[PDB]
C-alpha cells in the first residue's frame, strides 16, 4: 500500500539500515583510527563490505512520504515540493503564507 | 442583498444588547462604554493577525456597517 | 545574617484544576455539558436527553469493537509519556500449555467455560491444582453462575 | 415522514441576561459557538456595497483563537482561589546584590510546551551554572590556577565561571555533573603540583 | 608550541572536563565522534521517515468494509471496473492468459 | 438560588522542605500571529499583577524564514513561488518566585497557551554553595 | 496565468464559501489558517509528524461524515489535546450525528495517542460568501 | 476495628466486583469543560503541568557518574598498548551521549571485547595480548 515500489524499497532499505546500524558503526570504529594495527583494520574492511548491502545508510533516499518523488522534497516536511504547494495554497500548513517584500 | 428599513432597525436593537453584554463580560459600566472600548475588547476576546483590517473581526454601530 | 526560606507547598496534580473550577457555577441557559453545544444537536426534551446519549454511548462501544478486534491498526504509540489507557486490550488467554500457572490466567481473563474445560483436563491429566487456583476457579463460577459474562460481540 | 424536518431551536443566547455570570458559560477555553456568545460579532472582507459576515457558520471565526474563557472578570476569580498555593518570597531577599551574597550559584534550566502527543524535547536536558569566583574562597595561586583550567568558561569582565553540562540523558543527571564539575574544580585548584614549578 | 607548565595544565582540564588524555591525531578522533552521537540510520527521521502506509490503507479498507468509512475514490474504480465487465474489458486468468 | 451550599476547596498541604528560590522566570512565548501574543501578554501580565509576582514585559525581534520552490510541475525554471513563516516574540520576564508560586502561575498560563503559540521557559534557580566547597580538604 | 487554489469565473452561478473565493496570496491577509500548531514556528520540532496527521483527519472526516460538511475543518492543537471544529448540515438525524461523534472521537484518540474531540457546529444550508 | 488487614492477600473476585459497584452510586456525568479536563487527567490522557519534558522518562534510575565514568567496564581489557588508547577513545565518545543508555553503553563496550578475544591470534602477531 506504499506509493509504488520504489518507495517501498527505500521503505526496507531503512528498515534493514536500522537494524545493522550498530554493528556498522562498532566496525567502522575500528577502521577509522590509526591507533589498532593494520592487519586487524584490514579483517574489519572484509567485515564491513560482508554485510548485506541494503544495510548500507547512504543507499537511503529521502522520497516524498505522499507520492514517493525522488528529488524536489522539503526535508522539514518530507513532502515533494508539489504536494507542500498544494497544501500551503490551500492554508492548510500552520504559519506558511505566500512571502512578498 | 438589499437591507430593509425594517432589518436596520432590528440590527440597531442586537447592537445595543450586545453592547451592554459586551460590557458585562468586561466588567465595565454599560452606561459608558464607548466605540473605542468595543474595538478594545473585540481585539482582544478575538485577536485576529490579519493584515488586512476590513478583514479583521468588528463589531460596529449597524449605521457604519450597512 | 540569616535569610529564612518559606516552607514548600504540595498539591496533588488536579488540585489547581479544581482551584479553577470552584470558581464557575452551572449555566442556566446551556444543557448539561455531555450534549454538543448546538441548536440543532441540543437535547430538546425528555426523551433526546437519554436518546442523544445512548446513541454517542453506542458510536464509542462501536470504536471499542474495532480497536479489540483489529489491534495491529491502533499499536504505533507515540505519546510521550506513554498512556496505557488508549492501547488495544487483549481478552484471550495467550499460554496454551497445560498447567496450573496458565489455568490461573483464564480464571483472570474471567472465561468461564474456558477455565471449567481447562481444570477438568488439568485434573484429568493428574496434575496438582493448589487449593488457591481452586477457590479463585470458584469464586469466578459462584459469582457468574456459570455463565458467561457479557462481551461486546462474537 | 411522520413531522417535518427537525427544526433547529432558538439560539441560546437569547435566554441570556444582560448581567450574567459570563464566566460560567464559557468557563474553560472552546471553540466559538455563535449559539452561545451574545455579541453581533461580525468578521471576513465585505464584498463591494456589502458588509463582513454574520457570525453564524463564520469559519473564519472558528479560525480565531477566542479569548472568550479569559475575560478580566474570569482572570480576577480565576486568581483569587490560586492564592492559596503561592509562598512568600522571602522579604530579606530586596534586591540582586542581596541574592548574590547569600545564594552564590544560579542554575538555569529550561522547559519547552509545544503541541503533540509527546511531550519530550532534548534541549530541556541542558543545565548551565554561574558562579563569581570572588564568592569562593579561593586564595592568590588556587584562583590563578582555577582561570587557567576552566578556560573560555570564565569572564574577566564579569568574573564568572559558567559551567554548562549536557553530557548525561537527563536535567537531573547535568546538575548532578555540574555540581560536581565545580566541586572538583575547586578542590583541584587548591592542590598544588610539584610540575607547577616549571611555570 | 605550548610550555610544559600550558601542556600539563590542560591535560590536567582535559581530565577534569572528561576530553580525550592521550595525544591523538585528528583521524583517530573519528572514534569519539562516532560514539558520541546516534547514527544516522538510527535516528527517528531516518528510520520512521515514511508513516506507516500499510496501516493508513488496512484501516481505511476496514473500515469501508465496516460501513463506517465511504471511500469515494474506491466506489469511483469500482463503478469502472465494473463498467468494463459488461462491455468485455476483464482481466484474464493468471497463466491462462492470451499469451502461452 | 439553586447555588452550592459548601464548597470543598482544593487540599494545599504546607510540607516541612523549604522552597526552591527562582531569581527570575523568562516565559519566552512564539507565535504567527501578533494580536495572539498581544491578547496572552494582557493575560498573563493580568494573572501576574493578581498574584502580586512582578513582571515585565518585551518584544523580541521578529524572525522571518522564506524559501523559494518552482512554480510549475514541469520546467518552466525561471518562474518559482516564494513562501514564508513569520515566528513574533514575547518575552515575559518575571522575578522573585518561589518554586511554589512559580508552579501555579506556569501551570495557569501554560494550559492557557493558545493553540499555535509555542513557549520556552527559562528558570533562574538561586542555590548555595555545595557543602563540599566551603573549605578545602588538602 | 496562475491556477494554485483559484476558483474560476463561471456565469455568476456558481456559490463559493469564503474560504473557496480567496486566492491563496490571502492566506494571511483575508483568511487565517485552517490549522493551528507550532510545528512550523522557528526552532520547533515534528512538523513533518503533524502535517500527515492533518491530511489523515481531513480525509477521514470527509468519509465518516459524508456528504454533511459545510466547509473545511478547522484543527487546533493546545498541548497534548487535538479539536476538531467542523460546519456540519442539518440533513443527517441529531441519533446519527452523536454516534459518529462519540464514534470518531474514540478511535482517533486510539489511534494518535491522545484526547480528542469533536465541536460540531450546523448550519442549515451552505454558507455562500458570493456568486462566481 | 482490626489491628492489620490481610493487604497482601489480593481480593477476591467478589471484593473487586463490590468495589466496582461503590464506584457506580457516586458516577455522574460531566459538568463543565473543567471536570473533563480533570478525569483526563487523572486517567492520564491529558499532560499534567507545568509541562516537564522529561515527564515518566527516568532512565533507570541512572546517576551521573554512570553516563560519565566508564572506565570500570574497561578492566578486562589490556592495561596498556593500543587497545587500551582505542578503548579510551571509545569510552570518551560514550560518556559524551546522551542519546543512550547505561545498558546501551555497556553494550558497546562488552561487543568490543568479545570482538578482540575473537581476533587473539591476529593481535599476537602484530606485538598486542589480549586477555
Ligand atoms: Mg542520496
Ligand atoms: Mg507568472
Amino acid at each position: 500500500h506504499y506509493v509504488d515500489w520504489r518507495m517501498w524499497r527505500d521503505v526496507k532499505r531503512r528498515k534493514m539500515a536500522y537494524e545493522y546500524a550498530d554493528e556498522r558503526l562498532r566496525i567502522n570504529s575500528l577502521r577509522k583510527n590509526t591507533i589498532l594495527p593494520k592487519i586487524l583494520q584490514d579483517v574489519a574492511d572484509e567485515e564491513i563490505a560482508a554485510l548485506p548491502r541494503d544495510s548500507c545508510p547512504v543507499r537511503i533516499r529521502n522520497r516524498c512520504v505522499m507520492t514517493s518523488r525522488p528529488r524536489g522534497v522539503k526535508r522539514r516536511w518530507r513532502l515533494s515540493r508539489i504536494v507542500f504547494r498544494h497544501l500551503a495554497d490551500h492554508g492548510q500548513l500552520s504559519g506558511i503564507q505566500r512571502a512578498t517584500w | 442583498e438589499t437591507y430593509t428599513e425594517d432589518f436596520i432597525k432590528k440590527q440597531i436593537e442586537e447592537f445595543n444588547i450586545g453592547k451592554r453584554h459586551l460590557a458585562n463580560m468586561m466588567g465595565e459600566d454599560p452606561e459608558t462604554f464607548t466605540q473605542e472600548d468595543i474595538d478594545r475588547a473585540i481585539a482582544y476576546l478575538f485577536p485576529s493577525g490579519l493584515f488586512e483590517k476590513r478583514a479583521r473581526p468588528v463589531m460596529k454601530h449597524p449605521e457604519q456597517i450597512f | 545574617e540569616e535569610v529564612v526560606i518559606p516552607k514548600k507547598k504540595t498539591w496533588d496534580k488536579v488540585a489547581v484544576l479544581q482551584a479553577l473550577a470552584s470558581t464557575v457555577n452551572r449555566d442556566t441557559t446551556a444543557v448539561p455539558y455531555v450534549f454538543q453545544d448546538d441548536p440543532y444537536l441540543m437535547p430538546a426534551s425528555s426523551l433526546e436527553s437519554r436518546s442523544f446519549l445512548l446513541a454517542k454511548k453506542s458510536g464509542e462501544n462501536v470504536a471499542k469493537f474495532i480497536i479489540n478486534s483489529y489491534p495491529k491498526y491502533f499499536q504505533k504509540d507515540i505519546a510521550e509519556p506513554h498512556i496505557p489507557c488508549l492501547m488495544p486490550e487483549y481478552f484471550e488467554p495467550q499460554i496454551k500449555d497445560i498447567s496450573e500457572a496458565a489455568l490461573k490466567e483464564r480464571i483472570e481473563l474471567r472465561k468461564v467455560k474456558a477455565s471449567v474445560d481447562m481444570f477438568d483436563q488439568l485434573l484429568q491429566a493428574g496434575t496438582t491444582v493448589s487449593l488457591e487456583t481452586t477457590n479463585s476457579l470458584l469464586d469466578l463460577l459462584c459469582y457468574y453462575g456459570d455463565q458467561e459474562p457479557s462481551t461486546d460481540y462474537h | 415522514e411522520r413531522p417535518p424536518r427537525r427544526k433547529a431551536l432558538p439560539p441560546r443566547t437569547e435566554k441570556m441576561a444582560v448581567d450574567q455570570d459570563w464566566p460560567s458559560v464559557y468557563p474553560v477555553a472552546a471553540p466559538f459557538k455563535p449559539s452561545a456568545v451574545p455579541l453581533p460579532v461580525r468578521m471576513g472582507y465585505p464584498v463591494k456595497k456589502g458588509v463582513p459576515m454574520a457570525k453564524e457558520g463564520n469559519l473564519e471565526l472558528l479560525k480565531i483563537p477566542n479569548f472568550l474563557h479569559l475575560t478580566p472578570v474570569a482572570i480576577k476569580k480565576h486568581c483569587e482561589a490560586l492564592k492559596d498555593f503561592c509562598t512568600e518570597w522571602p522579604a530579606a531577599l530586596d534586591s540582586d546584590e542581596k541574592c548574590e551574597k547569600h545564594f552564590p550559584i544560579e542554575i538555569d534550566s529550561t522547559d519547552y510546551v509545544s503541541s503533540g502527543p509527546s511531550v519530550r524535547n532534548p534541549r530541556a536536558r541542558v543545565v548551565v551554572l554561574r558562579v563569581k569566583l570572588s564568592s569562593l574562597n579561593l586564595d592568590d595561586h588556587a584562583k590563578k590556577k582555577l582561570i587557567k583550567l576552566v578556560g573560555e568558561r570564565y569572564c574577566k569582565t564579569t568574573d564568572v565561571l559558567t559551567i554548562k553540562t549536557d553530557r548525561c540523558p537527563l536535567r537531573r543527571q547535568n546538575y548532578d555533573y555540574a555540581v560536581y564539575l565545580l566541586t572538583v574544580l575547586y578542590h583541584e585548584s587548591w592542590n598544588t603540583e610539584e610540575w607547577e614549578k616549571s611555570k | 608550541s605550548l610550555s610544559e607548565y600550558a601542556f600539563r595544565m590542560s591535560r590536567l582540564s582535559a581530565r577534569l572536563f572528561g576530553e580525550v588524555t592521550r595525544p591523538t591525531n585528528s583521524k583517530s578522533m573519528k572514534v569519539v565522534k562516532l560514539f558520541s552521537e546516534l547514527p544516522l540510520a538510527k535516528k527517528k527521521e531516518t528510520y520512521d521517515w515514511y508513516p506507516n502506509h500499510h496501516t493508513y490503507a488496512e484501516l481505511m479498507q476496514t473500515l469501508r468494509f465496516l460501513g463506517l468509512y465511504r471511500d469515494e475514490h474506491q466506489d469511483f474504480m469500482d463503478e469502472q471496473k465494473r463498467l468494463k465487465k459488461l462491455r468485455g474489458k476483464e482481466k484474464p486468468k493468471k497463466g491462462e492468459g492470451k499469451r502461452a | 438560588v439553586d447555588v452550592p451550599k459548601d464548597l470543598t476547596k482544593p487540599v494545599v498541604t504546607i510540607s516541612d522542605e523549604p522552597d526552591i528560590l527562582y531569581k527570575r522566570l523568562s516565559v519566552l512565548v512564539k507565535g504567527h500571529d501578533k494580536a495572539v501574543l498581544d491578547s496572552y501578554e494582557y493575560f498573563a501580565v493580568l494573572a501576574a499583577k493578581e498574584l502580586g509576582i512582578s513582571i515585565k514585559v518585551h518584544e523580541p525581534p521578529r524572525k522571518i524564514e522564506r524559501f523559494t520552490l518552482l512554480q510549475s510541475v514541469h520546467i518552466y525554471k525561471k518562474h518559482r513561488v516564494q513562501y514564508e513563516m513569520r515566528t513574533l516574540y514575547r518575552c515575559l520576564e518575571l522575578e522573585h518566585l518561589t518554586g511554589s508560586t512559580a508552579d501555579v502561575y506556569l501551570e495557569y498560563i501554560q494550559r492557557n497557551l493558545p493553540e499555535g503559540v509555542a513557549m520556552e521557559v527559562t528558570k533562574t534557580q538561586l542555590e548555595q554553595l555545595p557543602e563540599h566547597i566551603k573549605e578545602p580538604i588538602w | 496565468k496562475n491556477r494554485a487554489a483559484r476558483v474560476r469565473v463561471s456565469k455568476g452561478d456558481k456559490p463559493v464559501t469564503y474560504e473557496e473565493a480567496h486566492a491563496p496570496h490571502y492566506i494571511a491577509h483575508r483568511k487565517g489558517w485552517l490549522s493551528l500548531h507550532t510545528g512550523n514556528l522557528d526552532g520547533e520540532d515534528h512538523a513533518a509528524e503533524r502535517t500527515v496527521e492533518d491530511v489523515f483527519l481531513r480525509k477521514f472526516m470527509w468519509g465518516t461524515f459524508p456528504g454533511c460538511l459545510a466547509d473545511q475543518l478547522v484543527l487546533k492543537r493546545r498541548g497534548n489535546q487535538l479539536e476538531i471544529c467542523a460546519v456540519v448540515l442539518r440533513q443527517l438525524s441529531p441519533h446519527k450525528y452523536y454516534f459518529l461523534v462519540g464514534y470518531s472521537e474514540t478511535l482517533l484518540s486510539y489511534f494518535y495517542k491522545c484526547p480528542v474531540r469533536l465541536h460540531l457546529q450546523t448550519v442549515p444550508s451552505k454558507v455562500v460568501y458570493k456568486y462566481l | 476495628t482490626k489491628e492489620a488487614p490481610e493487604t497482601d492477600t489480593s481480593p477476591s473476585l467478589w471484593d473487586v466486583e463490590f468495589a466496582k459497584q461503590l464506584a457506580t452510586v457516586n458516577e455522574q456525568p460531566l459538568q463543565n469543560g473543567f471536570e473533563e479536563l480533570i478525569q483526563w487527567t487523572k486517567e492520564g490522557k491529558l499532560w499534567e503541568f507545568p509541562i516537564n519534558n522529561e515527564a515518566g522518562f527516568d532512565d533507570d534510575g541512572s546517576e551521573f557518574h554512570e553516563h560519565i565514568f566508564l572506565e570500570k567496564h574497561l578492566e578486562s581489557f589490556p592495561k596498556q598498548g593500543p587497545i587500551r588508547h582505542f578503548m579510551e577513545l571509545v569510552t570518551c565518545g560514550l560518556s559524551k551521549n546522551p542519546y543512550l543508555s547505561v545498558k546501551q553503553k555497556v553494550e558497546h563496550i562488552e561487543w568490543f571485547r568479545n570482538y578482540f578475544n575473537e581476533k587473539k591470534d591476529i593481535l599476537k602477531e602484530s606485538n598486542i595480548q589480549f586477555n
